[PDB]
């Protein structure tokens, strides 16, 4: 519909395909460091606080 | 281009005879018009310009005919031809979502109307048989507006205040509100809202449109423009053409809604009118009739019984009073017209506290009938607290005393809304719940709308299943209530 | 239907438009000027883009 109410109709084909063409980058994760984190307090307190319990 | 060309043909070139009248003088707005021996009274004759005027003045000699546009494209020898029908314009469905002027021709672009039926302007409202008492709720979605001085459907409150209070927003929050009702099922919910802006500056109504369209509310809305720099004729004509245009859906079955606003800027124009007709000015230089202006017009906003189709038209006229005096003419004119009314202080709005009704002088003489039955059980408590609150805060002792400061400041935080957010009913109803059981009696009143906020995001997102219980059945059972004091408990909880 | 001259007469003046429309008649620098002013406060309004580059954000990341 937009297509027929331009002029430049092959433009906007162009347009759109193109635009289907291109897909947003997914971003990506950095952040099992936090896992990470999970681990090593879980050693620090489970062996430390909880065997001294 | 060749488009332009088929517009060439088609048009309408007959000729016809046609009776006719030479203006003698036009000046101050009324022109004298000779001849026009089968003129009616109230018909509306053109000029040769283009114009449109109304027949006024049957004087024998000649015809006092008050022009609806500028005087300055009248000359005095013009012709003027009868269009041999009281003053119509034009209603129905097309007409929802455009922009109006006082006579139905669109000031909108968006091509013409295409509207096939025409009303009267100067109808005659319903007698005492066709009426039936207010029944139906018109969910306004501002919290304190539904809860303590609520309206019904064929109500016509009124909304008075200063410059510059929230009048205006009190009644696009309206409008807006009834999108959702505008797309569920049943036809019997719907309303069609209606906005006659009188003496408004043009800038302010386009920008109105503008936020209309952005909220999706166009779809059933019709504003009917004559602003500031019209004539007065129509500016005077402005409400009784919205009022015919809300007039036709009540006569078919359905719901509207009418926003006059202001009625102090069409009794100014109908001064100016007067005025220059010579007629002997009275109370503040309004012409004696200045009421019978207003009680015909706000008469129509009627409710049909089941018997005539069962529609129903709301209106909510906006008078704006100078320096908050209630007591001056048109304010008591409007105030003993209309069923309510909702005073919006200026001291309450320059304190931050939005929308500012003044909830002691406010009231509703429908009231709790045609109040959902779970806001009523909600806010009757509210009520008794408010007045409560309201009797002592003249001084700021025992438990009980300070209970009730503590309580009533906290309900005042409560009532506070944002502009255009317009609230479900269920919300309403679960956040003065929250507010009058008492669990909120701990939290400072400075956080009690940071709350509120983050309370409707909770609701909102998990229980939907309680607030549609709600809303479907429109009351608040045991295990509903329940339900709703756990839930209100855990979120408080994180607190 | 073609009896009422007025009609017969736009129609034949609107074909000799069509038919003279081989170019557009009449411009007029005027209308240059007009259209200069317009499309510059368009442009304005939207950007300083091309007429139609299709472009990219380049995104990124927190
Ligand atoms: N509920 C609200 N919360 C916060 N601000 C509000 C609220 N209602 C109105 N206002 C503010 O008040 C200002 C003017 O309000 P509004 O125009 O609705 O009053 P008004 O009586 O219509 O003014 P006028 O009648 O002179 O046009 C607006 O800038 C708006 O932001
Ligand atoms: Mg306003």
């Amino acid at each position: 519909y937009y297509k027929a109410n331009v002029a430049k109709a092959g433009l906007v084909d162009d347009f759109e395909k193109k635009f289907n063409a291109l897909k947003v980058p997914i971003p990506e994760d950095k952040y099992t460091a936090q896992v990470d984190a999970e681990e090593k307090e879980d050693v620090k307190s489970c062996a430390e606080f909880l065997t001294q319990s | 281009s060749s488009i332009l060309e088929e517009r060439i043909l088609g048009a309408d070139t007959s000729v016809d005879l046609e009776e006719t009248g030479r203006v003698l003088s036009i000046g101050d707005g009324i022109a004298r018009v000779h001849g026009l021996r089968n003129v009616q009274a109230e018909e509306m004759v053109e000029f040769s310009s283009g114009l449109k005027g109304m027949s006024l003045n049957l004087e024998p000699d000649n015809v006092g005919v008050v022009v609806f546009g500028n005087d300055k494209l009248i000359k005095e020898g013009d012709i003027v031809k009868r269009t041999g029908a009281i003053v119509d314009v034009p209603v129905g469905e097309e007409l929802l979502g455009r922009v109006v002027d006082a006579l139905g021709n669109a000031i909108d672009g968006k091509g013409p109307i295409g509207s096939k039926a025409r009303r009267r302007v100067g109808l005659k409202a319903p007698g005492i048989i066709p009426r039936i008492s207010v029944r139906e709720p018109m969910q306004t979605g501002i919290k304190a507006v539904d809860s303590l001085v609520p309206i019904g459907r064929g109500q016509r409150e009124l909304i008075i205040g200063d410059r510059q209070t929230g009048k205006t927003s009190i009644a696009i929050d309206t409008i807006i509100n009834q999108k959702r009702f505008n797309d569920g099922t049943d036809e019997k919910k719907k309303l069609y809202c209606i906005y006659v802006a009188i003496g408004q500056k043009r800038s302010t109504v386009a920008q109105l449109v503008k936020r209309l369209t952005d909220a999706d509310a166009m779809k059933y809305t019709i504003v009917v423009s004559a602003t500031a720099s019209d004539a007065a004729p129509l500016q005077y004509l402005a409400p009784y053409s919205g009022c015919s245009m809300g007039e036709y859906f009540r006569d078919n079955g359905k719901h509207a809604l009418i926003i006059y606003d202001d009625l102090s800027k069409q009794a100014v124009a109908y001064r100016q009118m007067s005025l220059l007709l010579r007629r002997p000015p009275g109370r503040e230089a309004y012409p004696g009739d200045v009421f019978y202006l207003h009680s015909r017009l706000l008469e129509r906003a009627a409710k049909m019984n089941d018997a005539f189709g069962g529609g129903s038209l709301t209106a909510l006229p906006v008078i704006e009073t100078q320096a908050g005096d209630v007591s001056a003419y048109i304010p008591t004119n409007v105030i003993s017209i209309t069923d309510g009314q909702i005073f919006l202080e200026t001291e309450l709005f320059y304190k931050g506290i939005r929308p500012a009704i003044n909830v002691g002088l406010s009231v509703s003489r429908v009231g709790s009938a045609a109040q959902t039955r779970a806001m009523k059980q909600v806010a009757g408590t509210m009520k008794l607290e408010l007045a409560q609150y309201r009797e002592v805060a003249a001084f700021a002792l025992d438990a009980a005393t300070q209970q009730l400061l503590s309580r009533g400041v906290r309900l005042t935080e409560l009532l506070k809304q944002g502009q255009y957010s317009p609230m479900a009913i269920e919300e309403q109803v679960a956040v003065i719940y929250a507010g009058v059981r008492g669990y909120l009696d701990k939290l400072e009143p400075s956080k009690i709308t940071k709350f509120e906020n983050a309370f409707l995001s909770h609701v909102i997102s998990q229980h939907q299943a309680l607030l549609g219980k709600i809303r479907t059945d429109g009351k608040i059972s045991e295990e509903s209530d329940a339900k709703l004091k756990e839930i209100v408990t855990n979120f408080l909880a994180g607190f | 239907d073609p009896v009422q001259k007025l009609f017969v007469d736009k129609i034949r003046e609107y074909r000799t438009k069509r038919q003279t429309s081989g170019g557009p008649v009449d411009a007029g620098p005027e209308y240059q000027q007009d259209l200069d002013r317009e499309l510059f406060k368009l442009k304005q309004m939207y950007g300083k883009a091309d007429m139609n580059t299709f472009p990219n954000f380049t995104f990124e990341d927190p």
